[PDB]
RNA sequence: GCUCGGCCGCACGCGCGUUACAAUGACUGGCGCAAAAAGUAUUUCCUGUCCUGGGAAGGUACGGGUAAUCUUAUUAAUACCAGUCGUGUUAGGGAUAGUUCUUUGGAAUUGUGGAUCUUGAACGAGGAAUUUCUAGUAAGUGCAAGUCAUCAGCUUGCGUUGAUUAU
């Protein structure tokens, strides 16, 4: 039959679409990214090289179910605590930078949009016909995967 | 016909006098023939609250009053013509009750 | 060897066994198809525990043999790794 | 380790000992091999209801006091 | 006029709501919009299973059941989520089967366990300027 | 053999520029640190430029004879300017005022931070 | 059909064969033959209610104790559930059948009541509850893991698990468990 | 993995870095934090830059990799590195930027507080005295002389 | 009233507390779960969408709300899955300190707060003593509200995760 994203663990397929992305390198890996700066304000740099891609894969899979979210909720949302030492922990908000390229690159791909309708957030991003369909085959490519798992 | 819709709000710092109005403004729109009334609505009940030490000096244990003001809003919608609203806001309402009004056709 | 502060003192005298980060090539096979060595069930400790080889390490070798469809995971989390030698522990040298 | 121990079973929970206040005494009824039937007043400690059963490892016993 | 052939049965724990809906087809369960074999805590969701296996593969292959759940915290949703089902499954055999039919299941499920249609009871507990917190409070230095 | 921090007379271009208008010409600023950077490009006071040429007098009247005539104030929020460097202001800190020779290295730093504020402790009972 | 635990390990697998406990575990019960040992139970609050707890439910419980590390249920059942797994890849039986033999040696049988009279203290000889016997017993096995487990790469489901085995063999030299178990009946033993 | 084929000398148990600077067999990235300059953080820096595998044990690079390291903290800048991940940014006045290193740092700092000992900056003569500068609070605070300021491992 | 100091001064002695000694853990990544509070006279309060910065933070591009209508039915954190580290005062821990950058404020220098890279101390579960505490309670975990231009390690509340022993 067919399957869609929320009939899929995203934790998995993530790990699908962020390949998806490599052998198609669509995309760009910007400047400041590779030189290590780790989201927010937190302890070592990544540790997976490809981030860059999983933090963008995982973005089309949040606004393919969260349509009109915003930079800075997105920023909250990716969910960060923060080790101030003495001071307890506070709860923190992401990195601008990284994520508004995100959101422009997975647009030139044709799978974000910019709303210009909802006075509320205009601009905001959300899926497009061709973008969302991408996202199903992805997601039914899975689906079918763990059905194939007799 | 010129029917205006009549947005009735009432705020007030007790319960006690804030449904006497709603009780009655009903009670008195329903028995008018040219009227049309959404039933009285209860927005949800804001508390103010003010924790203090008691004692003006510091000293004694802690003690702390807490002191509450609640405010009940209270909204009726309304179909009728200007003068009929005029008819059936004449009662005899408690002090401290605002009403404001709102017309839409 | 050892600078450390207000560390020794009254107590344990157990020296520390010395796991290893390197496995030479006239080993490496060797090892790996012996994992009847290490008890019958296999955790990031029991492998430690028999080879001087810290957890890290020992990931990999059971990894290896994972997939050298020679051992089958029972339970993967945070630092408990439970694994089976598959057919059963029949290796006595 | 070769003990001797009696099953027995809680016939009737006396009172509340030792003014740790957190002691029980009760009266017991034995089955095992040995004996069984004997009666004992044995003194408790925990949660305890009446019809358990409780493995005395020394019959040769039986402390009492009701007042 | 119009009339959908549905039951609306709710679960609650410490805040966690569960809104079920329940219509007879073959045997779907949406939670928040997705299948059970999502949720957050792997763990926990055997537990909305316990109500399905207790019954019986029967009574969910024949209806079709969607969950929406917005409650309190991982756990708690998942006790809702639980309890939603179970008092739905009775909901809709009681308005559209026998009244008997009802009965078998309530008390199948009741024997099992309580927690599919009582209600747990107890919330939180509020604090007091006692101390730190609901029960606890500031040192007491005697000497 | 030794020297100063970014060349004392190239400052004295740099402030006292084609526009030696206020007291901390641009230039300067790409020097100074962020926290002074933010007051001058902030709102910096006048005071503290009729202040500036009553140290002036003092460097140059004063003979060879390396006497200079103490420059009494309570700007201690002062950030020493690079002309500000030779001469000795007496700052005020709670008592009196306090004497400070000004050298090259004190530029860019709270004028503050020389007068001493309260006396430290000594100890005994 | 029969629930099993954690998915693999049939409840009826085992029995209490002595009388004393019968009442005071949980195995016994259809409503305790749980996939999950969360119940977010109401137990703890008539005076006996903590019986009717799953006895693992009650393992995990103890199992959360240490302060600031604990008091989350979520992982605990974990370091139960694949404790129980490396119990079975040892011994390949019914861990349950395993863990409950533990529960019922590792219950001191005999304790002594401190009992000071003007400075001096004497103690007197009391046998010690069922109810009270398990809670001991439980007590007492964790107690020992994190003993071990602290220092070391030695995990708490591999401690608790080499625990379980030993406490059920009432080998008194591999159970922090059973060593009291002894002493506490022997120094008792002696005070009585 | 750590596949390694000649023992003994296929691998070096220790290498030596900038004057005193001994490393550790584990993990390289991480050995290099005994260097005092370089930290959690800044050592995955370094192996971006060289194309050094950083997963990779600590011992298992050459002596190209070890001067790769050396002059990479010369004029760090030079490699890349934008300016704001380095330990010394703007120095006395006119010196641009530079990355202290194991023992440029040491003096760099007998240089700074002589800078204020001769100035006699309040931060400057608390340094001398020893005592806390910022952390003001002296009533409870470190008592029994405890660790003043700028420390040094040992 | 004004300018500048001080109440935070340090050999030490007490009393609330904050963080921790780590693999029942730390770090990297993924994951739609919460409650209760607050909020403006023009831009001055909450701030959503968007743009710029590595980053804190900027801009004013497009906007709602003087409120169950707008910040929001959501931006908690513990928890859960994956990965790295693997007993090593290692960095668990983060005090002390050094340039830089940024915000509040005429002014921060006797660090307001915040970001970056380094530095990386005691601490290895704590003697005689001694404090609260029986159920959604202890504990842990974050969120608010008071103060407030800016400052919480305090206070007053809120919810999530959630037990041993008694009765
Ligand atoms: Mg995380
Ligand atoms: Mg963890
Ligand atoms: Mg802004
Ligand atoms: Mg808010
Ligand atoms: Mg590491
Ligand atoms: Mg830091
Ligand atoms: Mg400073
Ligand atoms: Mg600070
Ligand atoms: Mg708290
Ligand atoms: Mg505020
Ligand atoms: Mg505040």
């Amino acid at each position: 039959s067919f399957f869609t994203v929320k009939d899929v663990a995203a934790a998995d397929f993530i790990r699908e679409y962020a390949s998806h992305l490599k052998k198609a390198n669509k995309l760009s890996i910007p400047e400041f990214t590779q030189w290590t700066t780790t989201s927010v304000a937190r302890e070592l740099a990544p540790q997976d090289s490809d981030w860059v891609y999983i933090r963008t894969a995982a973005l089309a899979r949040k606004v393919y179910l969260k349509p009109h979210t915003g930079i800075s909720t997105l920023k909250h949302i990716f969910g960060s605590n923060k080790d101030r030492g003495n001071l307890r922990n506070k709860h923190q908000a992401c990195h601008g930078k990284i994520l508004r390229w995100a959101l422009k690159s997975l647009e030139d791909l044709k799978i974000i949009r910019k709303d210009k309708n909802s006075a509320t957030k205009k601009f905001s991003r959300v899926i497009t016909k061709e973008g969302m369909t991408e996202l199903n085959r992805i997601a039914t490519q899975i689906a079918i995967k763990q059905r194939q798992a007799k | 016909v010129k029917k205006v819709r009549v947005r009735i709000t009432l705020t007030c710092k007790n319960l006690k006098s804030v449904e006497k109005a709603t009780s009655e403004i009903v009670s008195r729109a329903k028995k008018t023939e040219q009227v049309e009334v959404k039933g009285p609505v209860r927005m949800p009940t804001k508390t103010l609250v003010i924790t203090v030490r008691k004692s003006p000096c510091g000293e004694g244990s802690k003690t702390w009053d807490r002191f509450e003001m609640r405010i009940y809003k209270r909204i009726i919608d309304l179909t009728c013509n200007v003068p009929d609203v005029k008819t059936i806001t004449n009662f005899r309402i408690d002090p401290g009750v605002e009403i404001e009004l709102t017309m839409t056709a | 060897k050892k600078g450390g502060k207000k560390k020794w003192t009254k107590g344990k005298a157990k020296d520390k066994v010395n796991h290893a980060v390197f496995i030479e090539k006239k080993n490496v096979e060797s090892i790996i198809n012996n994992p009847s060595k290490v008890g019958k069930v296999l955790t990031v400790s029991t492998v430690v525990e028999k080879l001087k080889v810290n957890g890290s390490l020992a990931r990999q070798l059971m990894r290896t043999m994972a997939d050298r469809k020679l051992v089958e995971k029972v339970a993967k989390n945070g630092n408990q790794w439970v694994y089976s030698v598959i057919g059963g522990v029949k290796e006595d040298k | 380790n070769t003990e001797e121990t009696t099953k027995a079973r809680i016939m009737d929970v006396l009172g509340k000992t030792g003014s740790r206040g957190g002691i029980t005494q009760v009266r017991v009824v034995l089955i095992s091999g040995k004996e069984e039937g004997r009666q004992l007043i044995r003194n408790v400690k925990g949660a305890c209801r009446v019809g358990d059963v409780l493995e005395l490892m020394e019959c040769e016993r039986e402390a009492r006091r009701l007042r | 006029q119009q009339k959908p052939q549905l039951v609306q049965t709710f679960g609650r724990k410490k805040n966690a709501v569960a809104v079920a809906s329940v219509r007879p087809g073959k045997g779907l369960l949406k939670v928040n919009g997705s299948p059970i074999d999502m949720i957050n805590p792997q763990i926990l969701q055997a537990k909305i299973y316990e109500p399905i296996l207790l019954l019986g593969q029967q009574k969910f292959a024949n209806l079709d059941i969607r969950i929406r759940v917005r409650g309190s915290g991982y756990t708690s949703q998942v006790y809702a989520i639980r309890q939603a089902l179970s008092k739905g499954i009775v909901a809709y055999h009681a308005k559209y089967v026998d009244e008997n039919s009802k009965r078998e299941i309530k008390e199948q499920l009741m024997q099992y366990d309580r927690s599919l249609l009582v209600a747990d009871p107890r919330r939180m507990e509020p604090k007091k300027c006692g101390g730190r917190g609901a029960r606890s409070k500031m040192q007491k230095a005697y000497r | 053999f030794t020297f100063r921090g970014k060349g004392l007379e190239e400052l004295t271009a740099l402030a006292s520029g084609s526009n030696s208008e206020k007291l901390i010409s641009d230039e300067l600023a790409a020097l100074f640190d962020a926290k002074t950077r933010r007051r001058v490009k902030r709102g910096i006071s006048e005071k503290y430029a009729k202040f500036v040429n009553k140290v002036r007098r003092s460097k140059e009247k004063c003979p060879a004879g390396e006497k200079p005539v103490p420059v009494k104030t309570h700007y201690r929020s002062m950030i020493v300017i690079p002309e500000l460097v030779g001469g000795i202001v007496g700052v005020y800190n709670g008592k009196e005022f306090v004497n400070v020779e000004v050298k090259f290295d004190m530029i860019g730093k709270y004028l503050a931070e020389f007068a001493m504020t309260y006396k430290p402790t000594t100890h005994g009972k | 059909t029969q629930p099993k635990l954690f998915g693999k390990w049939n409840y009826d697998e085992v029995k209490i064969q002595d009388p004393c406990f019968q009442n005071y575990i949980a195995c016994t019960t259809t409503k305790s033959q749980v996939f999950v040992p969360h119940t977010a139970g109401r137990y703890q609050v008539k005076k006996f209610r903590k019986t009717q707890c799953p006895i693992v439910e009650r393992l995990i419980g103890t199992l959360m104790f240490h302060g600031r590390n604990a008091g989350k249920k979520a992982l605990c059942i974990k370091v139960v559930k694949n404790a129980f797994e490396i119990i079975h890849l040892v011994t390949g039986r019914n861990p349950l059948e395993v863990f409950v033999g533990a529960v019922q040696n590792a219950g001191p049988r005999e304790d002594s009541t401190r009992i000071g009279t003007a400075g001096v203290v004497r103690k007197q000889a009391v046998d010690v509850a069922p109810m009270r016997r398990v809670n001991l017993a439980i007590y007492f096995i964790i107690k020992g893991c994190r003993e071990s487990a602290f220092k070391s790469m030695r995990s708490i489901a591999e401690t608790l698990a080499d625990e379980i085995i030993n406490a059920e063999k009432n080998n008194t030299q591999s159970s922090w468990a059973i060593r009291k178990k002894d002493e506490i009946e022997k120094v008792a033993k002696g005070n009585r | 993995m750590s596949f390694v084929i000649e023992k003994e000398s296929d691998f070096k148990y220790i290498h030596r870095i900038l004057n005193t600077n001994i490393d550790g067999k584990r993990i390289t990235p991480i050995a290099l934090t005994g260097i005092r300059g370089i930290g959690r953080r800044f050592a995955y820096i370094i192996c971006k830059v060289l194309k050094i595998d950083p997963n990779a044990r600590a011992g298992l690079l050459t002596e190209d990799q070890c001067n790769k390291i050396t002059d990479l903290i010369a004029d760090p800048e030079a490699h890349g590195i934008p300016t704001w991940l380095l330990n010394r940014i703007n120095d006395f006045k006119d010196g641009k930027n530079y990355q202290m290193a194991s023992n440029t740092l040491d003096t760099k700092m007998r240089e700074d507080l002589e800078r204020l000992k001769k100035i006699k900056s309040h931060r400057g003569l608390r340094h001398f005295w020893g005592l806390k500068v910022r952390g003001q609070h002296t009533k409870t605070s470190g008592r029994h002389g405890v660790v003043c300021g700028v420390v040094r491992k040992n």
